[PDB]
RNA sequence: AAACUUUCAACAACGGAUCUCUUGGUUCUCGCAUCGAUGAAGAACGCAGCGAAAUGCGAUACGUAAUGUGAAUUGCAGAAUUCCGUGAAUCAUCGAAUCUUUGAACGCACAUUGCGCCCCUUGGUAUUCCAGGGGGCAUGCCUGUUUGAGCGUCAUUU
RNA sequence: UAUCUAGCGAAACCACAGCCAAGGGAACGGGCUUGGCAGAAUCAGCGGGGAAAGAAGACCCUGUUGAGCUUGACUCUAGUU
RNA sequence: UGGAGGUCAGUGACGAAGCCUAGACCGUAAGGUCGGGUCGAACGGCCUCUAGUGCAGAUCUUGGUGGUAGUAGCAAAUAUUCAAAUGAGAACUUUGAAGACUGAAGUGGGGAAAGGUUCCACGUCAACAGCAGUUGGACGUGGGUUAGUCGAUCCUAAGAGAUGGGGAAGCUCCGUUUCAAAGGCCUGAUUUUAUGCAGGCCACCAUCGAAAGGGAAUCCGGUUAAGAUUCCGGAACCUGGA
RNA sequence: CGAAUUUGGGUAUAGGGGCGAAAGACUAAUCGAACCAUCUAGUAGCUGGUUCCUGCCGAAGUUUCCCUCAGGAUAGCAGAA
RNA sequence: AUUGGCGAGAGACCGAUAGCGAACAAGUACAGUGAUGGAAAGAUGAAAAGAACUUUGAAAAGAGAGUGAAAAAGUACGUG
RNA sequence: UUGACCUCAAAUCAGGUAGGAGUACCCGCUGAACUUAAGCAUAUCAAUAAGCGGAGGAAAAGAAACCAACCGGGAUUGCCU
């Protein structure tokens, strides 16, 4: 789950997650939150573990 | 010129149990429905607003001006008039008080004070110095904060 | 003529102002011709204009204009005076020959109302001049 | 009833936000802002509306560029370091 | 206090780009920490350092373009002067000082003289 | 309405984030007379009418 | 006789008059001339470690650079020998930049964060499709360039 | 429902007020004059009075104040001929 | 009475100005002077100057406050009751038990316009819920809205509206195909040479305008405190690409 | 109460204008001419109010003219110098 | 010439119902569909030294105590 | 079989320019009525307010198709008159 630039689309979110975290993402679903910010749910492939990558980023 | 008139107030007329003064229209403010435009009204224009084309300077005949100046000079030589005006000249030998042109050529404030002391105007100096007081009203915040007496006029 | 561009007939005005038909525009057909030309070619400056033809419906004029930004005019001081900002839309402000004629800008006793400007003269002679020592 | 029962029927905005000024003054069907005159080139202004001119004028906003013009003039419109 | 522009200006394109990239990585990690930690004022100087790097890079690029256009007329509008619209439309010094040859002859022949009167 | 436009939704977000009480430390700042949020809004009390 | 009601005083009560104050007005005077297609004024949305406003600013976002000063900022908390110094600061100055979506507002639209078209690069075993990065495409008018049109018209044709 | 209680709690009105008879008086008094009289604090009703309240009478007149409408009013005017 | 010029070398933090006082004196009065309380930084006498200079009224203005008055009242929509819990406190909160009501053009389950976070979780009396409140659509802090398939987006309707042109001093008005020289897809060109070229068809005659009209395509089961035809599992479909 | 029906949304018509199966009806609680700002502090022979004390003097409701009759000018009455 | 803009100096002006509407997060809050309309709101103290602690109360708070020149200055704050 | 001229076009051709803001003052256009006339229509208000176009630090005007009638002055603009 990510806070995303409001001007970003699913293509850019996919590409940026791939280039930042060296993971392969399966699907991207975005919404605009009632506070006016973009929220992205990026589901990765079965090869990668979201908890693994979250612990790599730093938040447990 | 637009103070008290930056309003679109209209009279409500008779039949609404209120005075016929113009009232602010609209709603949801508290300013709405309130009297306007009048000298009796809060926020209304003052009665006969002050204008800048009031006569400020006053013309006096040249001859009357010179008459008054001559009378004032001649009063400077009357010993009693100076006392009545309150100028602490009780220790001066005689008036009119005439001094030498060395005073014209004097240079420093300390030596001018010494000249005044040697001649007899220092009591007038002390009167001026000790009469300094705060003004007695709203003149303090109009760049007129203090008032003091007038000392000697060195001509 | 310049027909008054308001029916509804509802002027609530006086019979002196009631007239509609025989009213005359105070600027010349030449003046409106060069104003329209200047609005079309707003990047140029109306230097002058002259009459070429007329029929019942139309009057025809030719307008001379100068480009203030062409270097052939910006140099060559014979005509660079018009490249200064004070000459923006002389046709609109009435500073051309027809404009001055319509404004009445002429010397003499016949133009006492309009020499330095009609409204300027009116303001000057309707001002109340008060000196510090009232005269 | 022309009062309360008729007030119950107002749910169709005749004005929406205007692009030029965010004032809820853009008439939807006329496609014109009742405040600034958008989409006309000239912002709407009248000499009987002095208060309105006060509300909509230079210095009521950030003056993102015009605020520094006096400083640049006072410095002579210099260039360099 | 972050990086310093005078020591950034000697760095080259590759070094500045790498510095910007690692500064961005540090800022991202710092946003992650700020999520879990109440006060993180180090993010302030990290953002400042990113701004310093970006302005040094931009100044280098603009100087390169200025050198590329040096001498030849028709410089890019963002590069040429800005003074005001009217100051740009006004006649140049040369154009304003232009006079016709008739006036040139007149000025040469009859200039305003320097005279005094005493007795 | 549910089927909003992005302009209306952005105005919604702006109003929502504005609608919060004054921070507690601005009150403690020196030469500070602001004691509470005067521009506070409730959805029942005053409508934004956009 | 009490209660109750009136009058007065003392003390205590919403009230905010009066007095004193005043970084505000309002008039007068002097000096100066500087907005914008190199995108103005205005608008919207955002940016602070902890904040939403005529605070400031623009994704380089309570700001960057340059310069001056010379040790702060401060409500709390903090990267840091930042302190005999290319150096603190919500400092001043300000000439380098950045300057989101707009707006005269300019690809076409715009109650849509809607639709194109053209170059170059990258990715998808692709000049055509899709995607990403960058740069563009308004109108009137002027001067010039190139390509044209019209038996409007000039020098060769049984 | 009213009514009594717990809680909560306005408004219209208000010169000062609040018992009558007659007199006179701006010719229909709560006050004034002469009489009748006259005892705290009050509750529920009530609609005689307060010439009760609601509104600078909308009828009428006046004003050298309007406006809507009409026409062989006065003076013009768009159109049309 | 507010300001101003002179003067009293005037009064004053050892208490100025204000304010309170059925205390005193003076003056016919306007008013002046003083005693006692309150307090906290300026103020007054005299000779003159000046004016935004004195209030009981103006259905005066703006604020504040009364009697009325603990009064009118809080009476429409059948209706509540017992116990327990929580709590300082329960007619009103929660949970059981009973009695009822809406009675499927509902007091049910969804939506449109509108609202804008009221949704959902966590904490108690300041206000609010015309009684109360431990409850709340209130307060504080947070969380929440996931789409190739549902809408918008596309189309045109009534209509709106640029351009070409013509009016108008002009802001602008008309006009929408009109008295206009009004543009776009395939192989040859696709590298000693470009998108230049006898390469072809030609002639919509801007654009905007519907979350109810027309229209490419998704269903079931499960999942959340709060989202789901959107997430997960399974199973499909449509459009565009050698 | 199956239609000259009822109604949502879109759209057109704007103030001496619109719209009206016609009531001067309706045109945002506004209609025999909407609302907003300005001209405008519109004019008012008309109503209301018009702020300290003491001292001295002290009236008129009549004449003439006036589209004059709720007003004014004029003479008279009064004050002051 | 100059009720705008920028800079500066003044006043027998006003002194928080005054002076600009606005001395304050004022063209702000709120009222209207809209054009538009448009307030109220300054003062503790030299310094928060903004009342530790004890007691009653469920709590607000009270009573003591405390700081202060004054708490007849307690944020609902200059005399009130 | 070719080369020009004239006029009129096209281009995301090369380079420019115009629009908008502000408007106290300035240059024009357009233009009322309230008001005064004790009514009112010419007049007045006023060649004003509102509306529209266009500049600058000032603008405009400006070196006589002037004023004069004198023994003649001598661009323009302002002040006193």
């Amino acid at each position: 789950v990510f806070q995303v630039s409001m001007k970003a689309n699913k293509y850019q979110i996919k590409k940026a997650v791939k280039e930042l975290y060296e993971v392969d993402v399966l699907k991207v679903n975005t919404l605009v939150r009632p506070n006016g910010t973009k929220k992205a749910y990026v589901r990765l492939t079965a090869d990668y573990d979201a908890l693994d990558i979250a612990n790599r980023i730093g938040y447990i | 010129e637009k103070a008290g008139h930056q309003t679109s107030a209209e009279s409500w007329g008779t039949g609404r149990a209120v005075a016929r003064i113009p009232r602010v229209g609209g709603g949801g403010t508290g300013r709405s429905g309130q009297g306007a435009f009048g000298n009796m009204c809060r926020g209304g224009r003052m009665f006969a607003p002050t204008k800048t084309w009031r006569k400020w300077n006053v013309k006096v005949n040249h001859n009357e001006k010179r008459y008054a100046t001559a009378s004032a000079i001649a009063a400077t030589a009357v010993a009693s008039l100076v006392l009545a005006r309150g100028h602490r000249v009780e220790k001066i030998p005689e008036i009119p008080l005439v001094v030498s042109t060395d005073l014209e050529s004097i240079q420093k404030t300390k030596e001018a004070v010494a000249a005044l002391k040697a001649v007899g105007a220092h009591s007038d100096l002390l009167k001026v110095l000790k009469s300094k007081k705060l003004r007695a009203g709203k003149g303090k915040y109009r760049n007129r904060r203090w008032t003091q007496r007038r000392g000697p006029l060195v001509v | 003529n310049r027909k008054r561009p308001v029916p509804k007939g509802a002027t609530y005005g006086k019979p002196t102002n009631q007239g509609v038909n025989e009213l005359k525009y105070q600027r010349s057909l030449r003046a409106t011709a060069e104003e329209r030309v200047g609005r079309r070619a707003a990047n140029l400056r109306v230097l002058n204009s002259y009459w070429v033809n007329q029929d019942s419906t139309y009057k025809y004029f030719e307008v001379i204009l100068v480009d203030p930004q062409h270097k052939a005019i910006r140099r060559d001081a014979r005509y660079n005076w018009i490249c200064d900002p004070v000459h923006k839309h002389r046709e609109a402000r009435g500073l051309t020959a027809t404009g001055k004629k319509s404004r009445g800008i002429n010397k003499g006793h016949k133009f006492n109302n309009t020499k330095a400007g009609r409204r300027k003269t009116w303001k000057r002679q309707n001002t109340l001049s008060l000196w510090r020592y009232r005269k | 009833g022309k009062g309360t029962p008729s007030f119950g029927k107002r749910h169709n905005k005749s004005h929406t936000l205007c692009n030029r000024c965010g004032r809820r003054s853009f008439h939807v069907q006329k496609k014109t802002c009742s405040s600034c005159g958008y989409p006309a080139a000239k912002t709407r202004s009248y000499n009987w509306g002095a208060k309105a001119k006060r509300r909509h004028t230079t210095g009521t906003g950030r003056m993102r560029y015009l605020k520094h013009v006096s400083r640049r003039f006072k410095n002579g419109f210099q260039t360099g370091s | 206090a972050g990086v310093k522009a005078y020591e950034l200006r000697t760095k080259s394109k590759e070094q500045l780009a790498s510095q910007l990239v690692d500064l961005k990585k540090e800022l991202a990690e710092l946003k992650v920490q700020k999520l879990s930690r109440p006060s993180l004022p180090k993010i302030k100087t990290v953002r400042k350092s990113i701004a310093c790097v970006l302005t040094v890079i931009n100044e280098q690029q603009r100087e390169a373009v200025r050198q590329l256009y040096k001498g030849k007329k028709y410089q890019p509008k963002d590069l040429r002067a800005k003074k005001t619209r009217a100051l740009r439309r006004a006649l140049t010094k040369f154009e304003a000082s232009q006079v016709t040859e008739k006036q040139r002859k007149k000025q040469i022949a009859f200039p305003q003289r320097k005279y005094a009167i005493k007795a | 309405a549910a089927q909003k436009s992005f302009r209306i939704k952005q105005k919604m977000a702006k109003a929502k984030k504005q609608n919060r009480p004054l921070p507690q430390w601005i009150r403690l700042r020196t030469n500070n007379t602001i004691r509470y949020n005067a521009k506070r809004r409730n959805w029942r009390r005053t409508k934004m009418n956009i």
